[PDB]
C-alpha cells in the first residue's frame, strides 16, 4: 500500500539502512513493500524480509509474556480490575496482526512462485514459525488447527529439505532446529523434539567435511544452537 | 519464561 | 484523543505495565492520554512521563544519527541517489513529531499549573531537552532561535532550582547535568558547560552531609554522571 | 557520535 510508489530497489536500500539503524518496524515496512512488487527475492532479500520481521515480532513476544505473566499472577491476588488482561489483548492482537502479515504475504505470493529448495524451505518454514508464534498465545477453538497449520508448513519444509539440500546447509539446519522446538513446547513432544535435534546434528557433523572454511562456520553456528537446546532438554 | 534457541534473530 | 474513554487510574496503570514490557512507546501514548485528562501529575506520574518519552526520542536519536553519519560519508563517494538523505529525513522528521508533541503537553498545561519547585523545575528541564533534541538536528534558518528556546527554559529552571532547591536535590542536579551539555556541544561554550559541571558537583559535595543514606545514593549517582563528563571534557 | 552523559534513561 504506502511503499507502491517507492522504486523496488529504493525499498531494498532503504530496509539495509534500517537494519544499521535498528529501526526494524521501517524495516518490515520496506521490505513488505518490495514484496508487494510481485517480482521473487534473492537470498539476500529473503533474509532481509526475515530479519526484520522476527525483530519487529520478539519485541512483541517478550512483551506478552511480561504481560501474560503479570496477569497470571493477578489471578493466583488483590484484584486489580481489567486492565492488566486488557493490556495483555492490546499486545496480543498487534502480534497476531504481524503474524497474520507476514502469512499473508507468503499466501500472496512467495510460496506459490519459490520453486528452488533453497527459496521453498525458507518461506514454508517462515509458514511455521509464525503459526508458531500464533500458537504461543492461543487458547480458543482454533488453537490445534494454528498447531496443525504450523506442523504442516514445518513438515512440508522438512520433506523438501531432505532431498534437496545437503545435512549442513544452515536453510535446513535452521528449519530442524525451530521444528524441534515446535516439537518440544507446542505439540509437547519433547521426545521428539530430541530425537530430530540429536539427528539433525549428528548428520550435519559426518558431513561437515566436504566444507569450505567459510560454509563450516556458518553450519557450526546453527549446530551449536542444536546443542545448546539438547543441553537443556537432556 | 525459558525460552530456547530459535533461527536468527534473538529478538525476545 | 484516542485515550479519551479510558480512566486516569487505568491509564497509570497501564503506563506502569508497558514499561515493565518495554513498550515505550505504548507507554508514552498512554500517559499523554493521562496529561490530557487535565488535571496535575504526581512525581511517579512525572516521572512515568519522562521515563516513557526520553526512551521513544532515544531510539529516534540514535537512528538519526547512524542515518545521519552514512549520508556524510556519502557526501565526502560513489553517488547512490536520495534514499539515505530520504530516509534520514524521515526519521528526523518523526524525531521532531515526538518533540513537538512533548512541547505541546508542556505548553498545554503541564507548565502553567506548576507552581512548586519540584514540578515546575522538571517540566521546565524537560522543555530545554526537547528543544535541545530539536536543536541536534537543525540546520536551518530557525537553528539559533530552537538553540535559544532551549537556553531559555534551561535558564529558568536553573534560577528555580537554586533558589528553592537544596544543592544535592536530584531535579536540580539532572538539570544541572543536561544544562552543562547543552552548553558543551549545542550552544558551543564548552568552558561554560565545564564550569556549571564543577560549581554543581562541588556544591553537592558539600550539602551531602544532611542526606539520608537513601538521599545520599540518589544525589551520588547524578553526582558520578557530572564526573563522567568532567572527565571526557578536561 | 561521542554522546555525553544526560539525565534520565540512556536510550540512544
Ligand atoms: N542483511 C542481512 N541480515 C543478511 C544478508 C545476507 C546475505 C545473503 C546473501 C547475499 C548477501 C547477503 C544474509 C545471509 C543469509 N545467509 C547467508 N548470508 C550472508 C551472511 N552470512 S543475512
Ligand atoms: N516508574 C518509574 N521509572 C519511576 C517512578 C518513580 C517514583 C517517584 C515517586 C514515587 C514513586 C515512584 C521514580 C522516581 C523519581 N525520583 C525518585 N523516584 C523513585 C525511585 N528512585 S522513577
Ligand atoms: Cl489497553
Ligand atoms: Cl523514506
Ligand atoms: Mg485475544
Ligand atoms: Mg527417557
Ligand atoms: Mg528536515
Ligand atoms: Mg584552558
Amino acid at each position: 500500500g504506502a511503499m507502491g510508489s517507492m522504486e523496488r530497489a529504493s525499498l531494498i536500500q532503504k530496509a539495509k539502512l534500517a537494519e544499521q539503524a535498528e529501526r526494524y518496524e521501517d524495516m518490515a515496512a520496506f521490505m513488505k513493500g518490495a514484496v508487494e512488487k510481485g517480482e521473487e527475492l534473492s537470498c539476500e532479500e529473503r533474509n532481509l524480509l526475515s530479519v526484520a520481521y522476527k525483530n519487529v515480532v520478539g519485541g512483541q513476544r517478550a512483551a506478552w509474556r511480561v504481560l501474560s505473566s503479570i496477569e497470571q499472577k493477578s489471578n493466583e491476588s488483590e484484584e486489580k480490575g481489567p486492565e492488566v488482561r486488557e493490556y495483555r489483548e492490546k499486545v496480543e492482537t498487534e502480534l497476531q496482526g504481524v503474524c497474520d502479515t507476514v502469512l499473508g504475504l507468503l499466501d500472496s505470493h512467495l510460496i506459490k512462485e519459490a520453486g528452488d529448495a533453497e527459496s521453498r524451505v525458507f518461506y514454508l518454514k517462515m509458514k511455521g514459525d509464525y503459526y508458531r508464534y500464533l500458537a504461543e498465545v492461543a487458547t480458543g477453538d482454533d488453537k490445534k488447527r494454528i498447531i496443525d497449520s504450523a506442523r504442516s508448513a514445518y513438515q512440508e519444509a522438512m520433506d523438501i529439505s531432505k532431498k534437496e539440500m545437503p545435512p549442513t546447509n544452515p536453510i535446513r539446519l535452521g528449519l530442524a532446529l525451530n521444528f524441534s522446538v515446535f516439537h518440544y513446547e507446542i505439540a509437547n513432544s519433547p521426545e521428539e523434539a530430541i530425537s530430530l535435534a540429536k539427528t539433525t546434528f549428528d548428520e550435519a557433523m559426518a558431513d561437515l567435511h566436504t566444507l569450505s572454511e567459510d560454509s563450516y562456520k556458518d553450519s557450526t553456528l546453527i549446530m551449536q544452537l542444536l546443542r545448546d537446546n539438547l543441553t537443556l532438554w537432556t | 519464561k525459558l525460552m530456547f534457541k530459535t533461527e536468527g534473530p534473538d529478538s525476545d
